[PDB]
């Protein structure tokens, strides 16, 4: 009925761009840059966080079937956001996406759009839809971050700090291929885990079973600690030699 | 199976145009491989301001979530043909593939060549309210039920169609929705009076109008404007008032839109000729107050539909083919 949208570490090393000779560090950067492009353009147009996230998921999925050497980052980013607005009932005119894209991008970056920027995006939509197999409905980690956090019972300032940190880490995760690796429920639990560790919070003490160390088992079933550690490490790698600084 | 969009329209043989839809022509066709009949909703996109129609996106979103016997299902999506080595030159179109259905209910009644018995009506309503129960259970409103959107094949299978204008519903808390929905003849009184925070009751009203229409062979509330439409409903169902419908005073147009006089309900008089159990169902379905109105689950639990075994029911003598018009 519905297609599978999850790949191994091995499969993510053999993407169409890697096969065309693009090294992993460069593909990582193109994915980082393209996600932030979607994020920044949609934020300037005042779009909902699920719209941005839906745009970014389409973008990450697109480049499991196509190479960056054949399809320029930012055009695809613009096309992914344009379709996402329509799917998430927050439509914007393509015209306005191009306008906002121009203000953010330099002349070399915007060169990707060619002579007629709108036309390049409209043309690509046909392929975008085919590539995502018309599977338009997508769920993100934010809703699960909220659902699981509402069920915690304790100091409201510390919990708020957790949720606020966790929220930032969900944004950060969308730069990576984590949405291609793990379900949004898992990534939600992982960012809570990450924030809790950084804040020196013991989240089990806020749960229905205060004694048991694996607090996450009441939200997400059958997920070992190693998976959450790996998600954390991928998110923290974004702050390593990228020269970003993390919240609070 | 799940790899939609990339299979080609060459795979089907186009028999001919059926009619016009929301976002393009609709075509009858036969699959070259399986020999199976389908309808092809064409979706053009070289034209149009914002590319692939958002209305088509909505219909795709919903129909992939709805899997049921008596609901029209989308089998796949299929494309034209995309030339040698330039997708930028390629400006073709997509086709939404649906199981072909022989008739719609409006067509069958408008001909005057078909007569539905009590057993035929039992079977249609059983099927209709099963698909509608399923949709409501999954938090979806149809918002456009009418005779032209109820399809029927020659083996007696009924399907609720056309989820273009359908919408998600929030049951855990109330929220505002689009007022002007459903074609006027099948539109409930709450929408006429300007309700925005509405329920699945709107779809049950429309199905109630259809139940009556199956006995009268003609739409029961047939007018051109909102005011006239409310006048006609009031004549049969009684004027909307707080004694019957307490919260009606809260609605925007309760004082602007008013019937000529305070009419008494006389549905049981005007539909005396219908069976008693059928009359009980129709009454509950065309109850003015949506909070008192029948739910889709409740209709299935009614006397008229309680024991309707659908496999045991024989198919109706329907017209074979139309003479294309
Ligand atoms: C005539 C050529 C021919 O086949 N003409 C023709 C046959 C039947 C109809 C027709 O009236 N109906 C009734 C309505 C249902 C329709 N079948 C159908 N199946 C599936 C779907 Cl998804 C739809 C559908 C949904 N939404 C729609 C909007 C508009 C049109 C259809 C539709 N409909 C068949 C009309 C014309 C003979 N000649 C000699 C070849």
């Amino acid at each position: 009925t519905k297609p599978c949208w999850y790949w191994d570490k091995k499969d993510l090393a053999h993407t169409p761009s890697q096969l065309e000779g693009l090294d992993p560090a460069t593909e990582a950067r193109y994915r980082r840059e393209g996600a932030r492009f979607i994020f920044d353009v949609g934020t300037r147009l005042g779009l909902h966080y699920d719209t941005l996230a839906t745009g970014i998921i389409y973008f990450h999925r697109f480049y499991m079937f196509h190479s960056f050497k054949q399809f320029p980052r930012y055009v695809t980013g613009a096309c992914c956001l344009f379709l996402a607005g329509k799917v998430e009932e927050t439509p914007k005119k393509c015209k306005d996406i191009i306008k906002t894209a121009r203000s953010l991008l330099n002349d070399v970056q915007f060169g990707q759009f060619g002579d007629d920027p709108k036309e390049e995006v409209m043309v690509l939509e046909r392929i975008l839809l085919q590539t995502i197999k018309f599977d338009l409905q997508v769920e993100h980690p934010y809703q699960f971050l909220l659902k699981y956090a509402k069920q915690l019972k304790g100091d409201k300032n510390k919990i708020q700090k957790l949720v606020q940190m966790a929220w930032t880490f969900v944004n950060d995760s969308l730069c990576t291929t984590l949405s291609l690796q793990w379900e949004p429920e898992i990534i939600a639990v992982a960012v809570m885990y990450l924030a809790g560790r950084l804040c020196k919070f013991e989240i089990q003490e806020w749960t229905s079973k205060p004694m048991y160390r694996r607090w996450w088992e009441q939200f997400v079933q059958d997920v070992p600690v190693d998976v959450l550690e790996d998600i954390c490490h991928q998110i923290l790698d974004l702050y390593s030699q990228g020269k970003q600084q993390m919240p609070h | 199976e799940s790899d939609w969009g990339k299979r080609c329209v060459d795979k089907f043989d186009i028999i001919g145009i059926i009619g016009e839809g929301t976002y393009g022509q609709v075509y009858k066709a036969k699959d070259k491989d399986t020999g199976e009949l389908v309808a092809l909703k064409k979706v053009r996109l070289d034209n149009e301001k914002e590319g692939f129609p958002i209305t088509a996106i909505r219909e795709i979103k919903i129909l992939r979530q709805l899997i049921h016997r008596s609901v029209v299902n989308m089998k796949e999506i299929v494309t034209d043909k995309q030339d040698a080595l330039d997708f930028k030159k390629d400006k073709g179109a997509f086709y939404l593939v649906f199981e072909y259905m022989d008739h719609d209910l409006m067509g069958l009644l408008e001909s005057g060549l078909v007569h539905f018995s009590e057993d035929h009506i039992k079977s249609f309503m059983k099927q209709l309210m099963e698909g509608l129960e399923y949709c409501h259970k999954k938090n979806f409103l149809h918002r456009d039920i009418k005779c032209s959107n109820i399809l029927l094949n020659n083996s007696g299978q009924i399907k609720l169609a056309d989820f273009g204008l359908a919408r998600l519903y929030n049951s855990e808390e109330s929220r505002p929705y689009t007022n002007k929905v459903i074609t006027l003849w099948y539109r409930p009184p709450e929408l006429l009076l300007g309700e925005e925070r509405y329920t699945p009751a709107i779809d049950v009203w429309s199905c109630g109008c259809i139940l009556g229409e199956l006995f009268t062979k003609k739409p029961i509330f047939q007018a051109n404007l909102e005011l006239a439409q409310l006048e006609l409903i009031s004549r049969l169902c009684g004027s909307p008032c707080p004694a019957v419908w307490p919260d009606v005073i809260k609605l925007p147009y309760f004082n602007t839109m008013k019937p000529k006089k305070q009419y008494r309900r006389r549905l049981r008089e005007e539909f005396s000729f219908i069976p008693s159990a059928a009359l009980d169902l129709l009454d509950h379905m065309l109850t003015l107050d949506p909070s008192k109105r029948c739910t889709a689950e409740q209709t299935l639990q009614s006397d008229f539909l309680k024991d309707v075994e659908l496999s045991k029911m024989a198919p109706p003598d329907l017209p074979h083919w139309q003479d294309c018009h």
